[PDB]
């Protein structure tokens, strides 16, 4: 029933998959009824009825095997959160764009960055892979 | 000189409640008010001249 | 120095089971390693008849005198050069 | 001696949340804050 | 019993994964960022000499 | 290291023990399912008698519960096992978790 | 220099640099795997019911994950250390240049028979002409001619800087009272960008290096200019 | 349809770790070849062809045309 | 673990408080140095 | 009674409880100083000024993070909470000096402050180098303040590990022997057998770099007769060993997590475990010089130096694989702390990858003083050391609070913070290899797009940072007592309850001989 903060010197129940035979029944006190059925469960278990079976089952354990080892909803609730806050970030970076950062260099420019090239293909930037390796010298225009 | 230590271990072991720091009497403190008072104005000075330095001066 | 290590609480057999297992082992592997990995033979310098070297003033009292106790043909030269 | 227990073995008060949240907020803010107000000082020194 | 996951969980994920992608999308594409993406296949080169 | 047989007469002699106790009925299969294996039926057997010996019904479901998970995936082992239990489920009246509605959230 | 989006290495410009390269790709194919298994294994472990909770032995599966990472390691160590010694190799150059670092620029001293030395200022923004690149332009550019083993001492005048040109995988500290050798050989001609690499102060992000890799004939020409 | 027969019933999380740390190396194996050639036969390839017929002076020649250095118009 | 029921359960929305707070509490001051960075590099 | 408990202190728990509170205000101060770096670099151009500002906020934001951040978290905050309970312990051996070396810290922080007030700070790296950092080329007071604060923060540590030493080999049970004690008190063990050879290098080293700048020496000046390599050889004797402290406590704490959260009662290959940490110890002691690689040495020596680090890469190994074979067969269960640990092993093992990367001096002369030498060490200490410290912090919270977290908030945090660093420095690792340099406030175009995801990583860990403010909150404002854990039965720190009593094990336990 009542877990205490007093009580952690104590043997627990845990529902474990690993640890199936926990040191405490999960239901501690008898009430008249209960203890009549544990009376009755010294006889023949044939003469238990399965809603009897399930009563003492549920004395001894909190939950089954198959309760214990439930899959939950929580990792669309965990997903969804954490795409919230990271959309939250771009919030932050939006306004970092508009109040904070200044005009970027005249470098970045598109007739700067169309001269610019002209002169590392003029010079052979990384002509064998990385750069140049890829503009067609002949036909003047990008590899296709 | 004679060993008087059973005489200290008697002072030191009085059930007065009193910290070790000052279980010697009223000495101990004066010498601690002494010591946290300059440890605590020392170091309100010591703000002061981090305040002091981190502005140009002079 | 403590060294760079920790244990004692008990220095015993079983602490001097693992330094020996897990640090004196591992070294003599290590440099076996690094040794036998640095051998092949040195180029035998030119034979220079230095008079403070392949001294004779007695001859060795074995072979044919002239011979050093684990004279190596290869690495040794005689006090007149290298043999064969 | 001292008190013991949940939210007895800490040098600041739980007993009220919304103290407590004002507490944190100005624990971690002011070190969060400083590095910016230092840059600024620096900026705004020469 | 149903848990605050099963209540809501749907709704936190579809809502999350769409504000995130609309926030970012924005971001990176309406408000000035540079990217200085390869000139490769993109730039015709001009003459600068 | 003893054959599998060996292995498996120690646990069915151990769960055999007429005068087991509730600790050592507990300490027996908690100790049981940390290994790499599903329990042979005779030692399931010899468990589920020991049960019976300290009027614990419940214990005898929960031991028919941990034999299925220990077998994760192999969904054959559980069939099997109960299929060599059924004459003593019988004899001594045990309701398996499903009879027992206890194998549905 | 780099380009936009780049991954990997500049490309080459020397054989040290290209030997750099294959080094580099050898060694990253054992990261990705190893990166990959443990990836791998931790899914592995993760995702089965199957349980086994009793004392495991160690000893006979820890030699496996003991020799198995010495021989990789040797694997990269043999590579590394062949490397390693090649750049070290006595090369017999036809020619050195000393650079003296400063806060914020580099000097340059070609003393083998004329007594040449001049500044290399990093051209500002606002100065570039166009097509030309931010932080990376000098005034003054090492000249230098192409596939000859150059012998370069570096320097510094005042507080430590590094002079680097990471297409011919050149990286030498700047160290005052220190004269430090590195070699040079460009197997092509063309223009190769380095930056300054040890903090020193202020402008440390504003003091690059570029070569100029031309034909022996025109090297020849150029010094026989500044008489 | 009659009695069930007896599975495999122990070591079956060993016999599982076996399965695919074998299955990891397979995978490996075939890794490395795909990588030795996609990544590390490809780039010796790219220099080995590019420095096979390369000439230095045309290289110069047309850098110098397009008027890149400062110490050659 | 296991744990008595919260002695003083913070509701949605008295998490969505917190949360603001301590969110404002980080962005605020930094926002207002950054925002008058320009009005720094000139002073 | 609340200065004679927390000013005056003498127990371990609230000595630990004080660091754990300094450690977090001062990671608030180090995650502002890296926003600060990267919203620097987050577009191209100048946003606060030349190099000077910039890198006296990457200096500050170092040595926050490792020497007021990491070290009193995991040495401090959970050394003094844990080891004493692991063994059974009534508290340290030297409770009195302990509390000196936690009161150590605010002065030395507050000297690191002072050093960025006056005049123009000493943006001088972590490393201190001369000449930069002496008094022609930093001359005023900022560089000598930043001398003082590391001297104080030695002083600290040389303390603590004179007292964790005294701690670990004179207070366990008498039946309890070295090979019986939990691996996180190993790790704190040897961690500090680690410091307390290390910091007095460190310490000779700044006090000569001190005596140029101030009593006319020449240790490190050539014009008496001096050499700036020699402070970086006294440096790094130190600073190779301090990584490897930096790691340590942390790995000691993944043991425990990742063999509590697999329902193990013991880590896989317990002597194995030990082994390897005296091995990285011992080995950390002899490898310095592969931070010098391009300064000049000779080739054997930098051959040595090369083979030496990546020897270590061996007994690392041993640990990452019996993490590994610890979760093998367990009962997983997929608590926050468990995730911080897995996200722990994967990227750790990455970092320490390319550290051997760096271990060639071959291919180190293209990498040293770039970027990729970044990404090796926030893969360790964003994503290694910080994912210990988080997973030990939502693991060990309750104990030390008797309060529970909200699990799923817990998860969220994580996968904000997972998402956080891999963009903030996976793509560091391009800017290396593509050249670009350390310590530049601004850089080449080429090297914008990289630059730009990465600063964008950086708000994403903020984010997870203020998120995790609201968690601790949350956690006290609602007040969930502790009733039980799972495992008490190999996790003896849990034993007294949540939070333990102040004055724990005045009965010491009963461990018998047999
Ligand atoms: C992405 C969401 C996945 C959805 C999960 C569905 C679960 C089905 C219920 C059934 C799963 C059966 C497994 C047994 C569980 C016992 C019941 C499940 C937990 C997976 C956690 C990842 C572990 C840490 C990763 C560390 C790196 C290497 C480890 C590789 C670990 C590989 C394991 C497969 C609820 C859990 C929420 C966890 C989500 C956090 C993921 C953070 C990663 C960043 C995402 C960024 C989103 C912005
Ligand atoms: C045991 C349960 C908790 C354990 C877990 C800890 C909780 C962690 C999150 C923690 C979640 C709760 C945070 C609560 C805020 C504390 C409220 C407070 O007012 O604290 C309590 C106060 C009184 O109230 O008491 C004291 O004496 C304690 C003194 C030690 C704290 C270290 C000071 C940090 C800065 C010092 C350096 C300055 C240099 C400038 C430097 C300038 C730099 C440039
Ligand atoms: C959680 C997500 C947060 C978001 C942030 C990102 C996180 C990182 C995940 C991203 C997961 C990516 C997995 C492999 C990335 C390699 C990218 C690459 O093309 O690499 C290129 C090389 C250099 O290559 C070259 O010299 C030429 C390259 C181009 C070849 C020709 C093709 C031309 C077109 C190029 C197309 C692109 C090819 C990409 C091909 C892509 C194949 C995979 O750079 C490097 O070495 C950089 C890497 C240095 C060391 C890290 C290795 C350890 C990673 C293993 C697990 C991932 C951990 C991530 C950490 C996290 C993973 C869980
Ligand atoms: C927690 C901190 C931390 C840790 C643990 C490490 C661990 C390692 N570090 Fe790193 N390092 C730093 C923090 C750290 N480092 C810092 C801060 C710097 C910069 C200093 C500065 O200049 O400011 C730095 C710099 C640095 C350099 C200098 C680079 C330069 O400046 O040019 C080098 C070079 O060798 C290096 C190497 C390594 C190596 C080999 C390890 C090894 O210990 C890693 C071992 C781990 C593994 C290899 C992974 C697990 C192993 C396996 C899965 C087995 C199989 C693997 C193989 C067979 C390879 N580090
Ligand atoms: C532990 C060490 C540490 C950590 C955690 C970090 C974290 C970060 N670092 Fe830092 N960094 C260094 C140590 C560290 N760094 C060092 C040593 C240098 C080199 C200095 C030099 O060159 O001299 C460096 C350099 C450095 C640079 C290069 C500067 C340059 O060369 O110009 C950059 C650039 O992006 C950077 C960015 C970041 C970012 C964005 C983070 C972020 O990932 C931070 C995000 C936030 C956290 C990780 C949380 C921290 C707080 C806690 C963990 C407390 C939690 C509270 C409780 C548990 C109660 N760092
Ligand atoms: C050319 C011939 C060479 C001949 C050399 C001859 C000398 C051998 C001497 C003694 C041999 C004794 C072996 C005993 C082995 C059996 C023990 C049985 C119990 C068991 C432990 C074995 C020791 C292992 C050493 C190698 C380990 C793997 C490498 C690890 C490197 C780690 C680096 C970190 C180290 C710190
Ligand atoms: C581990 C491998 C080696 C193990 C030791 C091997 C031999 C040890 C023998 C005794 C050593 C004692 C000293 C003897 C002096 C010389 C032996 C020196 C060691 C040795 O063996 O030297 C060899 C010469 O031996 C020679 O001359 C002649 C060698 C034989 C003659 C010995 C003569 C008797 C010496 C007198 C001893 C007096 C002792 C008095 C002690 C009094 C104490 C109170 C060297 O060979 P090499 O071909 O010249 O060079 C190698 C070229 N490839
Ligand atoms: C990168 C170079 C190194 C890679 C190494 C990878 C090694 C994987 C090795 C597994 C071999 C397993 C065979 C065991 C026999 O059962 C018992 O008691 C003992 C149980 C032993 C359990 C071992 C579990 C290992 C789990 C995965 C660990 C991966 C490493
Ligand atoms: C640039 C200028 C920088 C200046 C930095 C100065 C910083 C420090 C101010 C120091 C003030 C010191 C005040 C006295 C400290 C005495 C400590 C001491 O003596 O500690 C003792 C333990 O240390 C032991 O023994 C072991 C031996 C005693 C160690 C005492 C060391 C003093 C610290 C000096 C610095 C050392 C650095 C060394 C390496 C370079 C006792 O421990 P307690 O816990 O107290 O009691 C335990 C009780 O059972 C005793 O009855
Ligand atoms: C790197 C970490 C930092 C991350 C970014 C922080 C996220 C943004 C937080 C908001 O900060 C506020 O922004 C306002 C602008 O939105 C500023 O008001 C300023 O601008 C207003 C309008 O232009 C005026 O009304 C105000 O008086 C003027 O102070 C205000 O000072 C600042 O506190
Ligand atoms: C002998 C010692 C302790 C054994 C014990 O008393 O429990 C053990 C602990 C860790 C062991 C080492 C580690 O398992 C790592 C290495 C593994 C190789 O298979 C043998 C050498 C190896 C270096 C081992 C040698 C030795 O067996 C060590 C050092
Ligand atoms: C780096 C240090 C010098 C520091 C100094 O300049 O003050 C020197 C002193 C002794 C040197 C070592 C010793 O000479 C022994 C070894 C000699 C080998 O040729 C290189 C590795 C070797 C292990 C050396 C490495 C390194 O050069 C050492 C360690
Ligand atoms: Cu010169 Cu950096
Ligand atoms: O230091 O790695
Ligand atoms: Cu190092
Ligand atoms: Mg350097
Ligand atoms: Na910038």
């Amino acid at each position: 029933s009542v877990v205490k903060s007093e009580d952690y010197a104590l043997p627990s129940y845990v529902d474990r998959r690993d640890y199936p035979l926990p040191d405490v029944a999960h239901v501690k006190n008898l009430s008249a009824s209960q203890k009549a059925l544990k009376e009755k469960e010294k006889a023949s278990w044939s003469s238990l009825s399965i809603d009897e079976k399930v009563e003492l089952y549920r004395l001894k354990f909190k939950e089954s095997f198959a309760e214990m080892n439930r899959s939950t909803n929580e990792w669309k609730t965990v997903v969804g959160a954490a795409m919230f806050f990271i959309g939250f970030t771009a919030l932050l970076l939006i306004w970092e764009k508009h109040y904070v950062y200044g005009p970027i260099p005249h470098t970045f420019e598109e007739e700067w960055v169309a001269k610019q090239t002209k002169r590392m293909l003029d010079m052979k930037v990384a002509p064998i892979q990385g750069f140049s390796a890829k503009w067609d010298y002949d036909k003047n225009e990008w590899k296709k | 000189f004679e060993n008087r230590v059973a005489e200290k271990q008697k002072l030191f072991q009085e059930d007065n409640g009193l910290p070790v720091h000052l279980k010697g009497g009223a000495t101990d403190n004066i010498l601690y008010r002494v010591t946290m008072t300059l440890c605590l104005g020392g170091t309100l000075y010591s703000l002061y001249c981090l305040g002091w330095a981190s502005f140009p001066h002079k | 120095a403590s060294a760079a290590k920790g244990d004692h609480g008990g220095t015993g057999a079983r602490t001097w089971r693992f330094l020996t297992f897990g640090l004196a082992l591992p070294s003599v592997a290590l440099c076996t390693l690094n040794s036998w990995l640095h051998s092949g033979h040195r180029e035998r310098p030119a034979f220079i008849p230095y008079h403070h070297l392949r001294i004779r003033t007695k001859p060795f009292s074995w072979g044919d005198g002239n011979h050093t106790f684990f004279h190596n043909p290869r690495v040794n030269p005689l006090p007149t050069g290298y043999e064969k | 001696h001292y008190e013991e227990g949940p939210g007895k073995n800490i040098p600041f008060s739980v007993e009220n949340k919304w103290r407590l949240l004002a507490m944190m907020t100005l624990f971690f803010g002011s070190g969060f804050a400083a590095p910016f107000f230092i840059v600024r000082h620096q900026l705004l020194k020469k | 019993a149903p848990d605050f996951h099963d209540k809501y969980g749907n709704a936190v994920l579809a809502s999350g994964a769409t504000f995130c992608v609309a926030v970012w999308v924005y971001m990176a594409t309406q408000i000035g960022i540079e990217w200085n993406p390869s000139p490769v296949g993109r730039v015709t080169p001009k003459e600068w000499r | 290291h003893e054959t599998d047989e060996e292995f498996d007469a120690r646990w069915v002699t151990y769960f055999n023990k007429p005068d087991i106790d509730a600790w050592e009925l507990r300490k027996g299969m908690n100790t049981l399912v940390g290994y790499d294996l599903v329990p042979e039926p005779k030692i399931i057997d010899a468990a589920l008698r020991a049960c019976r010996r300290l009027n614990d019904f419940a214990s005898a479901v929960r031991i028919l519960e941990v034999v299925k998970d220990k077998a994760g995936p192999h969904k054959e082992i559980y069939p099997y096992v109960i299929q060599e239990l059924r004459p003593t489920l019988n004899e001594l009246g045990i309701s398996t978790p499903e009879e027992l509605g206890l194998d549905k959230v | 220099m780099a380009y936009p989006m780049q991954l990997g290495f500049q490309d080459a410009t020397s054989p040290i640099m290209e030997e750099l390269l294959h080094f580099h790709d050898h060694t990253l194919m054992i990261v990705f795997l190893i990166s990959s298994l443990v990836l791998y294994i931790i899914s592995l472990m993760l995702t089965t019911k199957l349980t086994h909770t009793s004392t495991m032995d160690a000893q006979e599966v820890e030699t496996i994950w003991t020799i198995l990472p010495a021989i990789i390691l040797i694997l990269i160590a043999l590579p590394s250390l062949r490397i390693l010694y090649m750049m070290d190799e006595i090369n017999n150059p036809s020619l050195t240049v000393k650079t003296m670092g400063h806060q914020w620029y580099w000097s340059y001293e070609y003393t083998d028979y004329e007594d040449l030395s001049f500044d290399s200022y990093m051209i500002p923004t606002s100065e570039l002409k166009p097509g030309e690149l931010r932080l990376l332009e000098v005034d003054n550019r090492v000249v230098l001619p192409m596939e000859m083993t150059i012998r370069m001492l570096v320097s510094s005048e005042d507080v430590l800087h590094s002079w680097a040109v990471p297409s011919l995988g050149l990286k030498t500290d700047a160290i005052p009272g220190r004269l430090n050798q590195t070699t040079l050989m460009s197997s092509r001609p063309g223009l190769y960008y380095g930056q300054c690499s040890e903090i020193c102060g202020s402008n440390h992000s504003f003091m690059p290096i570029v070569l100029e890799l031309v034909p022996l004939k025109y090297f020849e020409k150029w010094s026989a200019s500044m008489l | 349809s009659t009695a069930l027969a007896k599975p495999q019933m122990r070591g079956l999380l060993a016999r599982r770790l076996r399965f695919h740390i074998v299955g990891a190396f397979m995978v490996s194996l075939g890794f490395a070849t795909f990588y030795k050639f996609a990544v590390a036969e490809k780039r010796k390839k790219a220099y080995a062809d590019f420095y096979r017929n390369y000439d230095s002076m045309k290289d110069f020649e047309e850098m110098r045309k397009a008027g890149i250095f400062q110490s050659a118009k | 673990i296991t744990a008595k029921p919260a002695k003083t359960p913070t509701s949605p929305k008295e998490q969505a408080i917190g949360l603001s707070v301590t969110f404002l509490s980080f962005l605020l001051p930094a926002g207002w140095v950054l925002y008058h960075l320009d009005n720094y590099k000139k002073s | 009674m609340f200065i004679n408990r927390w000013l005056f202190s003498t127990n371990h728990k609230d000595i630990g409880t004080l660091y754990l509170l300094f450690g977090a205000w001062a990671g608030m101060v180090g995650t502002a100083l890296s926003l600060l770096i990267r919203a620097e670099l987050g577009q191209p151009g100048t946003l606060l000024g030349d190099d000077q500002i910039y890198n006296v906020v990457v200096t500050a934001h170092a040595f926050v993070m490792i020497f007021f951040m990491v070290m009193p978290i995991m040495i401090g905050g959970f050394g003094n909470w844990l080891v004493p309970l692991m063994i059974g312990a009534p508290d340290m051996a030297f409770p009195r000096m302990n509390n000196m070396s936690f009161w150590l810290l605010p002065p030395s922080f507050l000297l690191l402050l002072a050093s960025s007030m006056v005049e123009a700070g000493a943006g001088t790296g972590w490393t201190v180098y001369p000449p930069l950092a002496g008094n022609l080329a930093h001359a005023g007071a900022s560089v000598d303040l930043t001398i003082f604060s590391l001297h104080l923060a030695g002083v600290s540590s040389i303390l603590g590990a004179i007292n964790f030493i005294t701690t670990i080999i004179n207070m366990k049970p008498p039946a309890m022997s070295q090979y019986q004690t939990p691996l996180f008190v190993w790790s704190v063990m040897i961690t500090a057998v680690l410091l307390l050879l290390s910091l007095p290098v460190l310490a000779a080293g700044i006090t000569m770099l001190l005596t140029d700048r101030n009593l006319n020496t020449t240790f490190f000046d050539p014009a008496g007769g001096g050499d700036p390599i020699l402070y970086q050889h006294l440096f790094w004797f130190f600073g190779h060993p301090e990584v490897y402290i930096l790691i340590l406590p942390g790995f000691g704490m993944i043991s425990h997590i990742v063999t509590y959260y697999s329902g193990k009662k013991e880590p896989f290959g317990y002597m194995g475990m030990v082994w390897a940490m005296m091995s990285i110890g011992f080995l950390g002691f002899i490898v310095w010089a592969h931070h010098m690689f391009t300064v000049g040495m000779d080739v054997d020596t930098r051959a040595y130096f090369t083979s030496a680090t990546m020897i270590i890469a061996i007994p690392t190994g041993v640990k990452v694989f019996s993490w590994l074979a610890t979760l093998h067969g367990g009962n997983i269960k997929w608590s926050p702390a468990m995730m911080w640990a897995l996200g722990f092993i994967f990227l750790f093992t990455v970092g320490g990858l390319t550290g051997i990367v760096l271990a060639n001096s071959s291919l180190d002369i293209v990498l040293h003083d770039t970027y990729y030498v970044v990404a090796h060490f926030h893969y360790v200490l964003s994503m290694g050391a910080v994912f210990a410290i988080m997973g030990g912090f939502v693991h060990w919270f309750p104990l030390f609070s008797g309060y529970t977290l909200n699990d799923t908030w817990a998860k969220i945090h994580f996968a904000i913070m997972f998402v956080g660093v891999n963009m903030t420095f996976f793509p560091q690792h391009f800017l290396g290899l593509s050249g670009m340099p350390r310590r530049y406030s601004d850089y080449p175009d080429a090297y914008t797009m990289w630059n730009t995801i990465s600063s964008m990583g950086s708000f994403i860990s903020l984010t997870a940072v203020m998120l995790m403010v609201f968690i601790i909150w949350e956690a006290f404002a609602s007040k969930r007592e502790v009733l039980t854990v799972d495992l008490t039965t190999t996790n003896l720190e849990w034993l007294n309850g949540c939070p333990p009593p102040y004055h724990t094990f005045e009965e010491p336990t009963y461990v018998n001989l047999k």
